[PDB]
């Protein structure tokens, strides 16, 4: 249903500056004015990692470098500053209406 | 009809009695006599102890017993706070009595939110400014007031309804009398993304008529027409823009208003 | 004489029901003289008399409800200091509402201890002398 | 703390079932609520079912004829099943506890699993 | 046994408020718990009780010392000990508390604890019968 692209497919990005990731959904993912858009973080051989709930709200024990941020159809995940670990799959999954349904993802790399 | 008749009696002979010659000398005698009394302690009041004392007796938990604050006394209170202060067997039933549980998850939510959020605090601010200003406002038909609080669909709601009574020509002036039992009657989890909300419940006396508006005179309800009723609202706070400077990131979800009766 | 003795449960149920009528009748007497302060002008007579018993049965239940709870506390303390001690005198009424004032302001901090138990404590101190005066 | 475990068979026969058992433990299926996502390389991550948090239980619409999701209170399970599987059904089948917000907030170790012979 | 009518009033004053602020003690102690957050818990009660328990309180209070007062007032009169006393105290206590609803609530409400009492005094009836076989 809700069909959600994810850009760029693919990033590169050197230690302690910005690396933003965008979200967009075909419809709305509002209910009663809160953007139900999750980000996930997978590491290679590991499940999905819980980042952002609800669009901005950090997940338990997720680093303050980790920000989710837009509304409506447009979303963004930016990661500030960025560490040597912090290199995996990340993906934007919307909580609306089922199914869930989750991005393409974005590979996220060190220069 | 006798209890009709015997009303305006009573009526009639209390304003005879209060508009009588000596009533009305004795009532401005205790008038007076009140007046330069509460000036005569007016500068023991004025003592850092009173305010000790009375913050000691009152500390304005009194509230909870009823009362209406007044639309501007209700804004300095929130001004003032805002400048300073808000700046085997049995073990294993009892083992079920700790674990967490739906209304733990919901008020756990809102903890993260504001940190000095609790069910007592919260209660308070309901209490004190949200539930007199949203109440004042609805009895009024301030769609302004209601549109920063309510969200789309229950405002959608109110607009309907306030928009049939432009056709009508009439306009609300309502009064909101005295406020009581403002508390969080749940807090339940919204399926299927469990959104934490809060249920709301309160009791208020109010006075519902309607004006024409070319003129004035009334086209419902009565001038002297007090109702008792019942309100239920569900409220959720928005993570994002809780430096709101009025809802702080509260949201009314459903405003229901049922039970009304008369009262006096 | 009056207000029979017989054991700690008569005290605790006179004391709480004589002090909470006490807080009713005074708090509804209060509540009474400052809701004709608050009488709005040119106000039909029902909102005259609603607007008085609005201030009446707000003010009066606030007064009663708390000096019940006061008399609870200090009843259940006083009988129960009275227990170990093995005899009640004057010094332990005082004690009782001198730490019944403590309890009952707990969580407002240090300062309003000393008002809260002061002004029980004076309560008791006042109630004493009436008890055998009285009886 | 919260910790989910799933025991599930790898190499699953083409046009056999698979099932897989998710054992939580820090919580209470009563209070929350359990989704299955699948992880394909060649289509992503991909949302299966979910056992809601009320006890009911909600499928995608691609695989509500194939999916059945059942759970047991008691011993803290959460049981899936998917009655034919194919060589595209090849991928880490997770188990998600869902919280507020329907955030997936905690996952299973994942059951990778192969349709091949 | 009982002490003498006239001031036992100020008797059943002091015994429904200790009962209702006793009883608003477990209840509200448990409810606050329940509501509050997971490190909370212990809080919630406190607040629950402190805030509401004094409430419930003055609600039994002033519902057990009115019937009392009226049943002193029954009896002062009717010059009975008859069951009924309580009936008519139970009348009057209910349509007193509920003089502010109007007529037809102060009726509704009397109706409503006449009859309630009623079962109370059948049930205490029936079990001093089954008592004496
Ligand atoms: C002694 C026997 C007296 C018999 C009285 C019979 C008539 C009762 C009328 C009545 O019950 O009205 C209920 C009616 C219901 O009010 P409500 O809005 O449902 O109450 C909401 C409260 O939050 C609900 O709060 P609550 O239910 O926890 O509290 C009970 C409530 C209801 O109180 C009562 O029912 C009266 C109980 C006896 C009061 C005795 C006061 C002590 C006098 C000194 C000793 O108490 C009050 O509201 C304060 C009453 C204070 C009256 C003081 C008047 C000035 C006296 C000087 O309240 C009133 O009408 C208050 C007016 C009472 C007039 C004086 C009556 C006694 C005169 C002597
Ligand atoms: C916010 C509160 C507003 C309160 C407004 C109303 C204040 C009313 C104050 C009344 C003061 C005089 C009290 C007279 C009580 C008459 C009791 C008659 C029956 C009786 O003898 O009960 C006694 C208990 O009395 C007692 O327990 C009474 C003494 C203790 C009173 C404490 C409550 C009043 C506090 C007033 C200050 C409030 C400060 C607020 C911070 C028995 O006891 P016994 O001595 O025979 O026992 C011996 C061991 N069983």
């Amino acid at each position: 249903d809700i069909v959600l692209t994810q850009s760029p497919a693919s990033l590169a990005v050197s230690l302690g500056q910005r690396a933003t990731i965008s979200c967009r959904a075909s419809e709305s993912v509002d209910i009663y004015g809160i953007s139900f858009m999750n980000w996930f973080q997978q590491k290679p051989g590991q499940p999905p990692k819980l980042l952002i709930y609800a669009t901005s709200n950090q997940g338990s024990g997720v680093p303050a470098r980790f920000s989710g941020s837009g509304s409506g159809t447009d979303f963004s995940l930016n990661i500030h500053p960025m560490e040597e670990d912090d290199t995996a799959m990340y993906f934007c999954q919307q909580s609306k209406e089922v199914p869930r349904t989750f991005g393409g993802g974005t590979k996220l790399e060190i220069k | 009809k006798t209890l009709k008749k015997t009303g305006e009696t009573m009526e009639h002979i209390a304003t005879k009695a209060w508009e009588s010659e000596l009533g009305k000398n004795t009532r401005k005698a205790a008038a007076a006599t009140a007046k330069k009394l509460d000036e005569s302690f007016e500068p023991v009041r004025q003592t850092k102890i009173y305010k000790e004392v009375s913050e000691v007796i009152d500390d304005g938990e009194s509230s909870r017993y009823g009362g209406f604050i007044t639309k501007e006394q209700r804004r300095l209170k929130r001004e003032r706070d805002l400048a300073s202060g808000k700046r085997r067997k049995i073990t294993n039933k009892v083992g079920g009595f700790f674990a967490e549980t739906e209304s733990s998850r919901v008020y756990s939510q809102f903890k993260l939110m504001d940190p000095t959020f609790s069910n007592e605090s919260f209660t308070r601010h309901l209490r004190e400014y949200i539930v007199p200003e949203i109440l004042e406002a609805y009895v009024k038909g301030d769609v302004k007031v209601l549109k920063k609080w309510f969200s789309e669909a229950p405002f959608n709601v109110y607009a309907a309804q306030q928009k049939i009574f432009k056709e009508q020509d009439v306009y609300a002036d309502g009064r909101i009398l005295d406020i009581r039992g403002v508390e969080i009657v749940s807090a339940k989890l919204l399926a299927p993304q469990d959104i934490p909300v809060l249920v709301v419940g309160c009791r208020a006396q109010e006075i519902n008529l309607y004006r024409k508006k070319k003129t004035g005179e009334i086209a419902a309800g009565d001038e002297a027409n007090i109702l008792m009723s019942s309100y239920a609202m569900v409220f959720t706070r928005d993570p994002e823009q809780i430096d709101d400077d009025e809802t702080e990131g509260w949201k009314i979800l459903e405003f229901v208003r049922g039970g009304s009766r008369q009262f006096t | 004489g009056l207000i029979p003795s017989r054991g700690w449960t008569d005290d605790l149920c006179y004391g709480t029901g004589a002090v909470y009528l006490l807080g009713l009748g005074i708090g509804g007497f209060s509540g009474m003289m400052q809701g004709l302060q608050n009488i709005p002008p040119n106000s039909p007579g029902k909102l005259q008399l609603n607007t008085v018993l609005n201030h009446i049965t707000k003010r009066g239940p606030f007064l009663g409800n708390n000096a019940g709870i006061l008399a609870l506390s200090y009843n259940i303390i006083n009988s129960t200091i009275d227990a170990l001690r093995g005899k009640h005198d004057t010094a332990g009424s005082i004690g009782a509402g001198a730490l019944t004032g403590a309890l009952f302001k707990s969580s407002k901090g240090l300062k309003p201890m000393g008002y809260s138990s002061a002004m029980v404590a004076a309560a008791c101190a006042v109630w004493c002398s009436v008890k055998k005066r009285l009886l | 703390q919260v910790q989910l475990k799933q025991s599930g068979p790898g190499l699953v026969q083409p046009s056999q079932s698979l099932s897989i058992t998710c054992t939580v433990s820090g919580f209470s299926l009563t209070t929350y609520g359990v989704h299955w996502v699948r992880q394909s390389p060649g289509k992503g991550l991909e949302w299966l079912g979910v056992m809601w948090r009320g006890g009911s239980t909600d499928f995608n619409a691609a695989f509500m004829s194939r999916l059945s999701i059942t759970k047991d209170n008691s011993k803290s399970q959460v049981f899936f099943k998917m009655n034919s599987l194919q060589a595209d059904d090849t991928a880490i089948y997770y188990c998600a506890r869902y919280g507020n917000y329907d955030a997936m907030d905690y996952w299973g170790q994942g059951t990778s699993v192969t349709v091949s012979s | 046994s009982r002490d003498p009518c006239p001031i036992v009033i100020l008797n059943d004053f002091g015994g429904a408020f200790a009962m209702g602020a006793i009883g608003g003690v477990v209840w509200h102690g448990i409810k606050g718990f329940r509501n509050s957050p997971l490190g909370e818990r212990g809080s919630g009660a406190m607040s629950a009780i402190k805030a509401r328990a004094p409430v419930l309180g003055g609600n039994f209070g002033v519902w057990g010392g009115l019937f009392s007062t009226f049943d002193c007032a029954v009896k002062a009169v009717r010059k009975r000990e008859d069951p009924w006393n309580a009936i008519i105290a139970g009348f009057f206590t209910g349509g007193a508390l509920a003089v502010r609803g109007g007529w037809r609530h102060t009726r509704n409400s009397s109706i409503t604890c006449a009859c309630l009492l009623g079962v109370i005094e059948g049930v205490g009836l029936m079990f001093q019968r089954y008592a004496a076989w």
